[PDB]
C-alpha cells in the first residue's frame, strides 16, 4: 500500500506522528496557555524547543 | 514506538536536516484544514454506505490524524473494490460464454451424431441389397 | 482477576520497566478521544444493523473501555461476515454449474443410446438377409 503513497505523503505522515504524540503526552495545550498571560503582561510570549 | 516502519526509514534518505517548510510541510492551524477534515469524514461516512469503504478502512480514518493518510486510504479502498467489481463483471460474462460454448459443443455433438447414424443405414441398406443378390 | 490472559502476559517482556508514553499510550481526555468513542459507537450502531455486526459482539463494545479493543473487534466481526458472503457466492457459483455439469451428462446419455440404439436395429438387420439367403 505504500507503493500508492508519495514521498511528500511519507514525510507528512512522520511529521504528525511526532507532533501527535508529543502533544498529548507533555499536554503541549497547556504550555502555550501558560505563555498567553505573559503575553498579555508583558507583551512578551517565548518558548525553548530543546 | 511512535512512529511505523515506512516513517523510521526516512530517516536515511538525505537531507532531513532541512525543515519541513522547505519540503512543502507546513503546520496549519487554519480554516482551511479543517473545512478539507470535515469534507474528508463526509466523504468517507458518504462512502461507508453504498458499500464503497469497508468497515475496516473508516475505523482507520479516524484514527490517521493526517489528512494525508486518510486521503490515501480513500484512494486506495476504492481501487481495491474497483477491481474486485471489475473482474466479477470479467468471470461472470466469461461463465456464460462458457455456457455458451459447453450448449454448443453438444448440439454439434447431437448433429454429428444423426449423419453418422444415418450413414450406417444406408451402407446397412447396401448390404441387404447384396446378400440375397448371390 | 481484574486483567485478561493476554494482558498479565506483556509483563514477561522486558519492557514494564519503564513509563508507558515511551511506548505511544498516554492518558488523554480531550475533545480528540471523545470524538472516537462517539465515532465507533456510531459506526458500531451503523454495523449493527444491515447485518454486518453481531448482537454478541456490540455487547462486547459497550463493556470494551478502550478505544484500541473496540477498534480490533468491529474490524474482527467485519473479516467474519466478508469471508462467509464470499464463500456462500462461491458455494452458489459452482452449485449452478454442478447442476449444468449433470444435465449436460445426461443429454449426452440420450446422445449415446441412440446412435447404440439404432446401430442394434441395422446389425440384427443383417441377420434377417443373411437367413433368407441360405
Ligand atoms: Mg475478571
Amino acid at each position: 500500500d505504500y507503493y500508492t503513497y508519495e514521498w511528500q505523503d511519507i514525510r507528512e505522515v512522520r511529521a504528525n506522528e511526532l507532533l501527535n504524540h508529543y502533544i498529548k503526552e507533555y499536554d503541549i495545550p497547556l504550555i502555550f496557555n501558560n505563555g498567553f498571560m505573559d503575553a498579555m503582561t508583558c507583551g512578551e510570549e517565548i518558548y525553548q524547543c530543546d | 514506538y511512535i512512529l511505523s516502519d515506512t516513517s523510521t526509514r526516512v530517516m536515511e534518505i538525505d537531507g532531513d536536516e532541512f525543515a519541513e517548510a522547505d519540503y512543502g510541510l507546513v503546520v496549519d492551524n487554519s480554516n482551511g484544514t479543517q473545512e478539507l477534515q470535515q469534507k474528508l469524514d463526509t466523504l468517507a461516512q458518504a462512502a461507508l454506505q453504498t458499500q464503497t469503504l469497508s468497515f475496516s478502512t473508516i475505523t482507520k480514518l479516524y484514527t490517521s490524524s493526517s489528512l494525508a493518510e486518510k486521503q490515501r486510504l480513500i484512494e486506495k479502498d476504492e481501487k481495491q473494490i474497483r477491481e474486485r467489481q471489475a473482474q466479477a463483471q470479467k468471470e461472470q460474462l466469461e461463465a456464460q460464454q462458457q455456457i455458451a460454448a459447453m450448449q454448443q459443443q453438444q448440439k454439434e455433438a447431437e448433429l454429428l451424431q444423426k449423419e453418422e447414424a444415418n450413414i450406417r443405414d444406408n451402407q446397412t441398406k447396401i448390404i441387404i441389397a447384396q446378400i440375397q443378390s448371390e
